[PDB]
RNA sequence: GCUUGACUGCGAGCGUGACGGCGCGAGCAGGUGCGAAAGCAGGUCAUAGUGAUCCGGUGGUUCUGAAUGGAAGGGCCAUC
RNA sequence: UAGCGGCGAGCGAACGGGGAGCAGCCCAGAGCCUGAAUCAGUGUGUGUGUUAGUGGAAGCGUCUGGAAAGGCGCGCGAUACAGGGUGACAGCCCCGUACACAAAAAUGCACAUGCUGUGAGCUCGAUGAGUAGGGCGGGACACGUGGUAUCCUGUCUGAAUAUGGGGGGACCAUCCUCCAAGGCUAAAUACUCCUGACUGACCGAUAGUGAACCAGUACCGUGAGGGAAAGGCGAAAAGAACCCCGGCGAGGGGAGUGAAAAAGAACCUGAAACCGUGUACGUACAAGCAGUGGGAGCACAGACUGUGUGACUGCGUACCUUUUGUAUAAUGGGUCAGCGACUUAUAUUCUGUAGCAAGGUUAACCGAAUAGGGGAGCCGAAGGGAAACCGAGUCUUAACU
């Protein structure tokens, strides 16, 4: 497989099986879906009519009144009982077998080199740590929503991405499909898709 | 959490090659002496499980 | 490729039955209990093996046999697993680090299932008549 | 996911309301009686479709029997004579040929006189 | 008249039961009885004379035996 | 799983493995050398928190509009586009945020240091007796007395004491392993009345706490105790000066405010049941689930068809439930509005689907964290037998056609 540089216009060479394998729309799905279950967090309850604040008597008698048969206050068909099913904090998390994972990063890798969503450049610092000189530097590169990946941690250039909303800048170990799909352009620089390939396999 | 073993039904059946279970044959226990020995005989090697009773031992024998 | 493109394959997902939701639905009133019994009730039904009270099978038929410890204790090789050993010699210490046999594994026996290429020693361990052939017929050894 | 269902509930009710406009009382304004009231129009309404049918045929035949008479000959006979003479008028048509056209119901009899003997 | 086939291991294949089971069975191996022999004999002309499992008891055993050798206990077979 | 168990219902380990954390000491005692390590209290110095705080970037023009934060132009800040307000939706209007600073005083935690107590190391010893066992009765161990080891003891007894004793699941022998009848000991573990920050495929006034509101209140009960209902004018009160009817009323009509008072405090929206006023058509000789099919006339709206009504006429005994069967004179519902019932977690099986495939997958945990490590385990690739054992065979039997 081999990826034209945008900076230096030479060719670098990758795995056929990391960047030019097919497009395996089920698995994607299933791996993104899986990590936004994830992200969620679940904390919420109700209460049961065991746990709703009430006395545990008998509104009125059995037989008599006339009323229909009644037993608890905290009814659920009754104003102000329990919920009937009430909620308890619940784990969403769904598991992902790790060749599945890596499988979907693979194709959605592919996908970007074939629809020319992945950018790749030898090296993408900024000079100093200014909001500024990354946008200048963005236009430059053309680019407004982008994911900027890099091997080594740079700091000049992680601060000036904090402020940019469509700009996010990761380190090549801490990507993830949901935000590869969402960034309209991904920018690798060469050791971050080097390390990656090695990350795959 | 897990579910138990009905272990009465664990002692009486152990499963097959194909998904099957044998079991030792009722009424060779006492009383024997006015029993027939052709009928003793032939209680006496193990036997397939039914297929009527077949879903039940499973229901008892998650596990197996 | 966006985050609404994506669908799952045809079959995945199957809709979940929804009881008691009307006419149409299908699992209308009743919600696929039928009409009032026991198993109609909520918490309703008779534990595994309950035949209305007839001596179930697994009380009519004869307990039988005990379980043995040094069943427990035994293990069975294959020929593919005097491959998966690393070096040319195969004790419970190998076959363990291999990762094929349990920990507590005091005894183990090769099989004839699957087959062996390479040249292997089998030291201290029962072999069966196939095996013991297929294995020499690699060129191996056997040695108590 | 607390799914509160005023908005539904009540536009459900409304739709069944609005077909069940017209009627007596609570069966124009009380949703209960109201849509009880609805299913029984609609059932009706099958019903008289098929009875539709029935209840049109008979009147056409009721009034090809009182203009054939006038002419002499009694229905069945006129029927039976049309049908000798191989005419496939049917009786819907009959029928306002007999009430807007009496010549040409006259010549019709006729012909079936002529073919019946 | 003579006898112990009122045998032991099995059993093609059928019948009858929702199942637990119950029934009929030629033939094979071993060893016997009567018959000169062909043969017959795995109880009685047949169909009732019966009771699952559990828990124990008794005898046998080339199974097991919680460090090891035994033993206890358990299993298997016969039986109550 | 092994076991226990009217061997029923059920209960349910351990060995061994992977992790978190890992710290060892003292007295039954005296000689020596002896303020010797450690620990605790108490002053002092330093550091870092905590309890007030300080600074904190950059925008105007125009259109619509009651009002601009919106539309349309052109700019600027960003280690700050978290968040909240401001007359509609604001990076640049305000408060903040990123970031950089701050403590006279009190105090938490670190070291550093002074004083007090505290005692380290060597040699020689000593080594927990009404105790361990036992009998009787109970209880705890997964273990229900069973063949029942082990632990505790209400009762009655009762050793040996390292030439010794405990355990190794009845018991004996051998072997192995440990030293009871005296103590102390951080961490990893549990919880949240309470304090701060942040978050939510959590609720949004019949929901969420019982309680968004002066709620554990009103009210009920002798008492313990039970226990509600009740949120929203407007951007700003600008909350309606003055006049009129009326009882120096209530209530209303002007006026005025306001973008709007059919936003006027009985205040955002303002549904339905329910009750009225007006108009069209029908209806006082006509018998019933009140509709439906046909259908005249009349009214209206447009240029005959739409709408409204429905004389007359065929057919027509509600719904649910429960039942062999209901118009049933069997049940339930006065109506409306809101709420009200197949869920969740974990195991197991089958189906679909995706991954990999004779292999598949990891759990705790570690982790610049949904990555990657971790393969401890689990399922499968071999079965037969009660088992030893054998093994593509095996069991039965002396042997199987
Ligand atoms: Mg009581
Ligand atoms: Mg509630
Ligand atoms: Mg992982
Ligand atoms: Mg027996
Ligand atoms: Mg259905
Ligand atoms: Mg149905
Ligand atoms: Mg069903
Ligand atoms: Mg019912
Ligand atoms: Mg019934
Ligand atoms: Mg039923
Ligand atoms: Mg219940
Ligand atoms: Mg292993
Ligand atoms: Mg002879
Ligand atoms: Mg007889
Ligand atoms: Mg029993
Ligand atoms: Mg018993
Ligand atoms: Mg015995
Ligand atoms: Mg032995
Ligand atoms: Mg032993
Ligand atoms: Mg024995
Ligand atoms: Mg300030
Ligand atoms: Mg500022
Ligand atoms: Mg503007
Ligand atoms: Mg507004
Ligand atoms: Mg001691
Ligand atoms: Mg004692
Ligand atoms: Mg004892
Ligand atoms: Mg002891
Ligand atoms: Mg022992
Ligand atoms: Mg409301
Ligand atoms: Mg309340
Ligand atoms: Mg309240
Ligand atoms: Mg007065
Ligand atoms: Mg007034
Ligand atoms: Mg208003
Ligand atoms: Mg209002
Ligand atoms: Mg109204
Ligand atoms: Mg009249
Ligand atoms: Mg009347
Ligand atoms: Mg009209
Ligand atoms: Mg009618
Ligand atoms: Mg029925
Ligand atoms: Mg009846
Ligand atoms: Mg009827
Ligand atoms: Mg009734
Ligand atoms: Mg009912
Ligand atoms: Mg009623
Ligand atoms: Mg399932
Ligand atoms: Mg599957």
């Amino acid at each position: 497989m081999e990826l034209v540089l945008k900076d230096a216009q030479s060719a670098l060479t990758v795995s056929e099986t990391t960047f030019g394998r097919d497009f395996n729309e089920a698995l994607v799905h299933q791996v993104v879906v899986a990590y936004a279950a994830g992200a969620r967090q679940g904390t919420r309850a109700q209460k049961t009519r065991a746990e709703v604040t009430g006395s545990g008597k008998k509104p009125w008698r059995q037989k008599g009144t006339g009323r229909a048969r009644s037993g608890s206050i905290k009814s659920p068909i009754w104003r102000s009982g329990g919920v009937t099913f009430a909620a308890r904090p619940q784990d969403h998390s769904q598991k992902v077998n790790k060749k599945m994972y890596r499988g979907a990063l693979k194709s959605i890798l592919s996908e970007l080199v074939r629809q020319d969503r992945l950018i790749v450049v030898e090296k993408f610092s900024v000079e100093a740590p200014k909001t500024k000189l990354l946008a200048q530097k963005l236009k430059d590169m053309a680019l407004e929503d982008v994911l900027i990946i890099t091997g080594e941690l740079d700091e000049n250039l992680f601060l000036a991405a904090r402020n940019l909303h469509k700009v996010d800048v990761r380190d090549a170990t801490g990507i993830d499909p949901v935000s590869l799909i969402a960034f309209d352009k991904v920018v690798m620089t060469a050791d971050a898709v080097k390390q990656v390939e090695e990350m795959l396999a | 959490p897990k579910i138990k073993t009905v272990r009465g039904a664990a002692k009486r059946f152990k499963k097959t090659g194909k998904g099957g279970f044998k079991h030792k044959h009722a009424n060779l226990r006492h009383i024997l002496t006015k029993k027939a020995t052709k009928r003793k005989r032939h209680l006496r090697p193990k036997a397939m499980v039914s297929k009527g009773d077949l879903g039940l031992v499973i229901a008892c024998l998650p596990y197996a | 490729m966006r985050l609404n493109t994506l669908s799952p394959a045809e079959g995945s997902k199957k809709a979940g039955k929804r009881l008691g939701r009307g006419i149409g639905s299908g699992l209308g009133k009743t919600g696929g209990r039928g009409h009032k019994g026991q198993k109609s009730r909520s918490g309703g039904g008779v534990r595994r093996g309950f035949e209305g009270g007839q001596m179930p099978l697994y009380r009519r038929l004869p307990k039988f046999g005990f379980t043995s410890r040094k069943a427990a204790i035994t293990a069975e090789v294959r020929l593919s697993d005097l491959a998966k050993v690393e070096g040319g010699v195969v004790d419970l210490n190998t076959l363990k680090a291999a990762n094929i046999i349990g920990i507590q594994i005091e005894f183990a026996k090769v099989i004839l299932a699957g087959e062996v290429t390479t040249p292997v020693t089998v030291r201290g361990l029962r072999v069966t008549k196939g095996a013991r052939a297929a294995i020499e017929a690699a060129g191996g050894k056997i040695e108590e | 996911a607390r799914v509160k269902r005023g908005v539904i509930a009540r536009a459900r009710h409304k739709k069944i309301l609005k077909q069940a406009k017209g009627y007596y009382g609570a069966r124009s304004r009380v949703y209960r009686v109201a849509f009880q009231a609805v299913i029984k129009a609609g059932q009706y309404a099958y019903r008289d479709r098929r009875q539709r049918k029935r209840q049109f045929r008979q009147l056409w035949i009721a009034r090809i029997n009182a203009a054939a008479r006038q002419n002499g000959i009694s229905y069945s006979k006129f029927i039976n004579g049309l049908k000798k003479a191989s005419v496939e008028i049917d009786r819907k048509i009959l029928a306002d040929i007999a009430v807007f056209d009496k010549v040409a119901f006259t010549a019709l009899v006729e012909k079936a006189k002529a073919a019946l003997a």
